[PDB]
């Protein structure tokens, strides 16, 4: 419940950014926005930007016409991509924020709903100032991607209905009147959209605030964009990409654990992939494509995307059988420092990777590929118009299983590369006169909670209420989230020191019942949390919450409520400093009545400053040292023994009722947790 | 434990029985067996048999020759089958006991030690004289089929060594000597072994006792053999079958829960097989075949058997498309719920299913094939000598995923005919004026519990040390599931005087998902645990009933040395006597979770015949002709069926101690 303070010119711009964001799916012919835009004479606007090869190239692509409204915007096809990275330079260059605003204002009124809200959730996160203001919850931005459709069907008939039929009868249908605004209750989905024990958890990828997460990631650093912006972050993109993956999947491998899941399955794509998804959406045109269980990968369809794809891997097993090569024009080893970021690059086919200030058409990704592939479409139509999977935005990728088996493909690819990297010594490792003594944990506690937001964006309203700015429709679904704990460290020190401490969560078990070792493990923690204390000679004790985690944040309030904040000159403070991490809701995997165990790995070591990396990203230590350290590489297991180190088993327990649906049951009172 | 007393003449009979199963591979020429076996002729005391014909034919056919001593047994193969059958008879029809002894005496001298024991075991269990006397527990006598070979070999290597070379270095490897015996810790495969997500279930699936259970099952009621001796029970014959397998796989079904394994898996013969079995397990010869995950069915050397499974299927199929039709030369109509019979007897193609007292090689049995393609083995050599599979065997039967897929598919065609039956009625099933107004269980706790098994039959001695009865003695001792007894208390409220029965059912809460269990579709994962009678009086009643008590489950089979032990005290074990053939109590519940894992109790009570008189356990049940499961045995439809003599309790099984079984076994 933390926030911010906030003048009043922020205040008037923020509300501006904000503004744009109202009835996303129509236009308010009385607002602002659109006076503003009527205002606006593009052809005559040269002087709004800073860079005026990129109005050139946007009043171009502008003359022979974008993406007509009412069409699906994906980022994965090229000429939507052209027009999007356009609009954004765009709104990039803008000179000014009144520039940026009349150039939003234009898009808003005259584009493509889907590419604008793309271009300008970007441009606000990336202008210089733009940055520090906030911006909606992507699924309070894109409801239609974050809502099931029995509940978004329902939403149109009420809507239609301009309330309820009789009160009782949509009580009995999960409907709800709380306040003059509606609330409907939402089930997580069926084996007719997840048909087999993926299902198990739903709960956990149909999860708001994990997809979110994910759009986070993409806009924070688009693929397509260079990182001139960041500098020496140029240096650790690549890095980057392996952590952020290799992470979620960790997190990902723990809730299969307490669902009796077990290990991600690999595939082929000369193979059927027995494992299907059935997207609960729908667009303008279309409903969503489905993949059935054991859909054939290998046709005639996607013979030519397989052969590239083939390829694409098995060239990277060439530059492991080679150790250096000239490839993209550099002489690469990967022996090399610069290999990390090679590697990095090579999967995502970033811009980077190239010469390329922004990707160039024509420069065939992977990644694109594989979700066309794995996506199970029919072929587009024509270039404005294809068939949406959920392999098509970042809003829905992680519902997909396809998903984590795609990029658990890339990141085994990349843990095969590592046995070139140089495995930490003992001395490497080892604190000198510093012992962890002790590690001491609270209770670790999941349960479910109701959560809510607005839907309104995906509902269409009168001419005469578009006037008042309308979002009557709420979505109550429970959602994981565990209650707060402390971890305490005792600690032995012969000296006054800084130190970095570092602690992960990880599997403790097979699914045979057996220790994993730490040269398979390594893979499979993801950091909780780092921080820097002084550290005095003699023995201390440090106590850490679970509320102070560098690597998780509050839920984003609505934009109501954020709204009524800046009437009282605040902002929510999670939203301003860390809008790109993962909610603390998700941080723990859900438990059991037993206590399902895993180990929390506690690590120590010297603090050694480096000039603050300017971030696009999770503030991460301010060290020389690599992301996920000391787990960013296969160890040997020996030198994870040092007295800096210690590995707590801890078993998580959960608290009323153990599945969601039974939260959305009319008349039937559930289990809370206390 | 429980025991039961016995004149001196019974003893006498009984040591003499159990002397065929004290060294089972060698021969004592200086021994009692030997002298009579050697010499004994069988024409020469043709009259001392009830039926010529048996004695004749078997006389031609041993002369003929039998199968080899060195080589391995299995009743699934046709000359091997008929060789044992023609055994049986000969110790079947023999007159007395004093014949029936000597024909032992000869087989066991002349003949493979396999054949021998399969033949004789059964025909222990199935003469009239020795009706009341025991056979030991099937993993002492066939040792080698309950362990894993990582302990065989243990086992031989410190024979070879005539003892332990450095006693601190075995005991590295669970091996210790304790007195006069030596001492193996036996770990399930998986502990060796996690080819696929099935090895979670392996303390169930290789427990000595459920594999030891459908070795008696098969003995008790052998599909080659008529159910004649039976009288009655021949018409209620494929009822029992479909009763067996059906609680079976319910049985299966909880475990699998438990491990977050849901439901069994479907194949085709067309198609490969994606769940692999690798029998870590061996024979004089050969090791066990092993099948790969994704073995695929379908190729050259299956074609015509697949052909064969496939019609017999179809046949079924066509059956199930008339309700009426003529089979076997009997009339079927499939409304008729007795039908089962015919329709359990159509499915192991038994004796029954034709009029006749054995089964003939001309009638192909679908589960020999279906068992032989599963097995993955290659094709047998010749008739003596084929590959094993853990399907060649009832010993080892459940110790494969396969059996289980199996049986399931066979147990579904027979709920398809299922459905043509009426659903019981409200007032069929009501019992008026009663009703059950509270079920309260114990504590259900499951935990694992070291045992140990006399495995001695697996080792082989010296002339030397034959007659100097040198001791050369073997445990294997592993954890085995268990659970803490408990008590079900019944409140129900009769308006009059009545006799009542009271039934028991397990059954699963939710399924894999959570989605709460609805009889309608779930009737057949019900697991019946007890089925008692009981006055009710009018007003209030309390029954208060304890699982040990619980009909359905037996002891744990005494070793031969202890029951060696009773008959010098005129005593004898009382489950081994009589109970044999049930599944062993300690299996009852499946594993639970440290945190209660859900399942629920189902408790009927209704209507007793009241008999006018005094009333005993085995009659008592033939004299209400109520069908196997009832009311469980046919398709339900939950607002028709639920009654107020019903009650279903929410319960949870916990499991307490260590979890995993490899860390009793823990240097
Ligand atoms: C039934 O299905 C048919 C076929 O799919 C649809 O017909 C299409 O209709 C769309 C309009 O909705 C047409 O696309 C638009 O029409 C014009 C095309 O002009 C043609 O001729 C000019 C020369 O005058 C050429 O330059 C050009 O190549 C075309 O062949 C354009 O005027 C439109 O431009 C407008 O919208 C764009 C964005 O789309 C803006 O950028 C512009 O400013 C402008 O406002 C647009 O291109 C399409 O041509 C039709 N297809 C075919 C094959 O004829 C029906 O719409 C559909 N019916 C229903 C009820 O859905
Ligand atoms: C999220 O998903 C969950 C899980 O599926 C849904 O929960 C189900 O919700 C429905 C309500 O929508 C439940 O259905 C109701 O069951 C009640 C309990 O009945 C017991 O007792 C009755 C006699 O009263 C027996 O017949 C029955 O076998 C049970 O023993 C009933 O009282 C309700 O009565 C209604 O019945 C008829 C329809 O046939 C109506 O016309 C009546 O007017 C009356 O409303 C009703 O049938 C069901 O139990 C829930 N399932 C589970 C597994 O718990 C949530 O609804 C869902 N939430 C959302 C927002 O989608
Ligand atoms: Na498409
Ligand atoms: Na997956
Ligand atoms: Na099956």
């Amino acid at each position: 419940f933390k926030t911010t303070p906030v003048d009043a010119a922020f205040v008037e711009k923020q509300k501006k950014i904000l503004s744009l964001f109202y009835n996303v799916n129509e236009i308010s012919y009385e607002a602002e926005y659109y006076k503003v835009a009527q205002d606006f004479n593009i052809e005559a606007s040269k002087d709004c930007y800073t860079n005026m090869k990129a109005y050139e190239n946007f009043m171009m692509m502008y003359k022979v016409g974008f993406l007509p409204k009412n069409l699906e915007f994906s980022i994965f096809y090229e000429k939507m991509r052209e027009e999007a990275i356009a609009l954004f330079k765009l709104f990039y260059y803008a000179k000014d924020f009144e520039c940026f605003y009349k150039t939003a204002c234009y898009a808003r009124v005259y584009m493509n709903q889907g590419m604008f809200l793309y271009a300008y959730y970007i441009a606000i996160i990336q202008r210089s100032d733009t940055a520090s203001f906030v911006l909606p919850a992507p699924y309070e931005a894109y409801p239609q991607y974050f809502v099931n459709m029995e509940v978004k069907n329902k939403m149109d008939y009420v809507k239609m209905m301009d309330g309820c039929l009789d009160e009782k009868i949509c009580y009995n249908y999960g409907i709800i009147k709380e306040n003059e605004q509606f609330v409907m209750y939402a089930n997580y989905s069926n084996s007719l959209t997840y048909p087999n024990n993926e299902d198990r958890i739903a709960y956990l990828t149909e999860d708001v605030g994990l997809n979110a997460y994910y759009y986070y990631f993409h806009s924070h650093l688009p693929f397509w964009w260079n990182s001139g912006k960041y500098g020496a972050f140029k240096e650790r993109r690549g890095e980057i990409y392996f952590f952020f993956y290799q992470q979620l999947l960790a997190r990902y491998y723990m809730e299969r654990l307490t669902n009796g899941l077990g290990k991600i399955p690999e595939f082929s794509w000369y193979s059927p992939l027995r494992t299907g998804y059935l997207p609960p959406f729908n667009s303008f045109y279309y409903p969503f494509a489905q993949r059935s269980n054991d859909y054939e990968l290998h046709t005639e369809k996607n013979y030519e995307e397989i052969r590239f794809l083939d390829i694409y891997e098995k060239t990277f097993f060439q530059y492991l059988q080679q150790g250096h090569f000239k490839a993209f024009d550099k002489k690469i080893d990967l022996h090399s420092s610069k290999a990390v970021n090679f590697v990095g690059n090579y999967w995502q086919t970033n811009a980077d990777l190239f010469e390329e200030d922004f990707l160039q058409f024509y420069q065939r990704s992977y990644e694109v590929n594989a979700r066309r592939v794995l996506g199970a479409a029919p072929k587009p139509f024509n270039q404005y118009t294809f068939i949406p999977s959920a392999l098509d935005f970042y809003q829905t990728s992680a519902r997909d299983p396809a998903f984590y088996q795609l990029y658990k493909r890339i990141v085994q690819y990349i843990i095969e590369f590592k046995q070139y990297q140089v495995p930490y010594t003992q001395e490497a490792l080892h604190f000198v006169g510093l012992k962890i003594s002790d590690v001491k944990v609270d209770k670790m506690v999941t349960f479910f909670d109701h959560f809510d937001f607005d839907a309104f964006n995906t509902v269409y309203f009168s001419k005469e209420e578009l006037k008042s700015s309308p979002h009557g429709y709420k979505v109550r679904q429970p959602r994981l989230n565990h209650k707060p704990f402390t971890v305490t460290i005792d600690i032995k020190s012969d000296v006054a020191t800084n130190a970095v401490v570092k602690m992960f969560l990880g599997p403790k078990y097979d699914e045979n019942g057996f220790p994993f070792s730490l040269e398979d493990n390594w893979m499979n923690f993801y950091e909780l949390d780092w921080f820097v204390q002084k550290v005095n000679p003699g023995q201390s004790q440090i106590t850490r919450s679970s509320t102070d985690f560098a690597f998780f944040k509050e839920d984003s309030l609505p934009m109501a409520e954020i709204y009524k904040l800046l009437d009282q000159g605040k902002i929510p403070t999670d939203m301003f400093n860390s809008s790109d991490t993962m909610p603390s809701r998700l941080m723990l995997p859900k438990g059991t009545y037993d206590g399902f165990p895993f180990q929390l790995f506690v690590f120590v070591y010297p603090y050694e400053p480096t000039p603050k990396e300017s971030e696009p990203f999770k503030a991460v230590v301010p060290d020389n040292k690599p992301f996920g350290y000391p787990f960013d590489r296969p160890v040997l297991p020996q030198y994870f023994k040092q007295p800096n180190m210690f590995f707590k088993k801890v078993l998580v327990y959960h608290e009323g009722e153990l599945f969601p649906y039974l939260f959305n049951i009319p008349h039937y009172t559930p289990d809370k947790a206390q | 434990i429980k025991t039961k007393n016995v004149d001196a003449v019974f003893v006498e009979k009984q040591k003499k029985i159990l002397s065929f199963f004290q060294d089972v591979s060698q021969l004592n020429t200086d021994d009692e067996y030997y002298k009579i076996g050697k010499d004994y002729d069988i024409e020469m005391n043709m009259d001392n048999y009830t039926n010529k014909k048996a004695v004749e034919e078997f006389l031609k056919m041993y002369r003929t020759g039998f199968m080899p001593k060195n080589l391995e047994f299995s009743v699934f193969y046709d000359k091997m089958r008929d060789e044992a059958i023609a055994l049986f008879h000969l110790f079947y029809y023999a007159k007395d006991f004093e014949t029936f002894y000597k024909t032992a005496c000869f087989a066991r001298v002349h003949l493979n030690q396999g054949q021998f024991l399969y033949a004789f075991y059964i025909a222990v269990i199935q003469r009239s004289d020795c009706h009341g006397f025991v056979v030991p527990a099937p993993y002492e006598v066939y040792p080698k089929m309950f362990m894993n070979m990582e302990v065989l070999q243990k086992i031989y290597v410190t024979k070879m060594q005539d003892g332990l070379i450095n006693p601190e270095a075995a005991a590295k490897y669970g091996i210790h000597k304790e007195n006069d015996y030596f001492v193996y810790k036996a770990n399930y495969s998986n502990a060796v072994l996690y080819n696929n997500e099935e090895q979670r279930l392996t303390y169930f699936t290789e427990d000595i006792g459920m594999n030891a259970y459908y070795y008696y099952f098969h003995s008790h009621l052998p599909f080659w053999w008529t159910s004649e001796k039976y009288g009655a029970l021949k018409e209620r014959r494929g009822e029992v079958y479909f009763y067996f397998y059906q609680q079976l796989l319910a049985r299966y079904y909880f475990e699998r829960l438990t491990n977050g394994l849901g439901k069994i898996p479907e194949f085709s013969w067309y198609s490969p097989i994606k769940t692999g079995y690798y029998p870590l397990m061996l024979t004089k010869f050969t090791p066990f075949a092993q099948r790969p995950d994704y073995y695929n069915l379908h190729t050259e050397e299956n074609y015509e058997r697949v052909r064969f499974l496939d019609t017999y299927e179809k046949t079924f199929v066509q059956f199930l498309q008339k309700d009426h039709f003529e089979a076997f030369g009997q009339k079927i109509d499939f409304h008729d719920p007795k039908a089962i019979n015919f329709v359990g007897n159509y499915w192991q193609d038994n004796a029954d299913l034709y009029g006749e007292e054995v089964t003939k090689d001309y009638q192909r049995s679908y589960e020999v094939f279906a068992r032989r393609v599963l097995g993955a083995a290659p094709m047998p050599f010749d008739k003596y000598t084929f590959m094993p599979s853990a399907m060649d065997f009832y010993q080892t039967s459940l110790r494969d995923p396969a059996f289980y897929q199996l049986y399931n598919r066979i147990v579904e065609y027979i709920v398809e005919f299922k459905q043509y039956l009426k659903p019981y009625t409200q007032d069929k099933l009501y019992f008026d004026g009663v009703k059950i107004t509270d079920v309260k269980v114990d504590k259900l706790t499951t935990f694992f519990e070291n045992f140990e098994f006399d495995a001695s039959n697996s080792v082989y001695f010296s002339k030397e040390e034959i007659k100097n009865n040198h001791v050369h003695d073997v445990k294997v001792r592993q954890p085995r599931l268990n659970h803490s007894p408990f008590n079900v208390n019944i409140e129900v409220d009769s308006n009059v005087a009545s006799d009542a029965v009271v039934k028991i059912f397990l059954a699963p809460k939710y399924d894999d998902n959570g989605i709460p269990l609805t009889l309608e579709d779930n009737w057949m994962k019900f697991f019946e645990l007890d089925w008692f009678t009981t006055k009710l009086t009018a007003g209030q009643n309390k029954i208060i009933r304890n699982s040990n008590e619980f009909v359905i489950f037996k002891e744990d089979s005494v070793p031969m040395t202890e029951i060696m032990k009773m008959l010098d005290e005129g005593k004898v074990p009382f489950d081994m006597s009589e109970e044999f053939c049930y599944m062993p109590k300690r299996l009852m519940l499946p594993r639970g979770t440290e945190g209660g894992f859900p399942f629920q109790l189902f408790v009927f009570v209704y209507p007793f015949d009241n008999k006018g008189k005094d009333l005993a356990p085995f009659e008592s049940f033939v004299l209400d002709n109520k069908p196997l499961g009832f009311p469980l045995d046919r398709p339900v439809v939950d607002a028709l069926f639920k009654v107020p003599n019903m009650y279903f309790k929410d319960i949870f099984i916990y499991h307490e101690g260590e979890r995993f079984p490899y860390k009793f076994n823990i240097p």
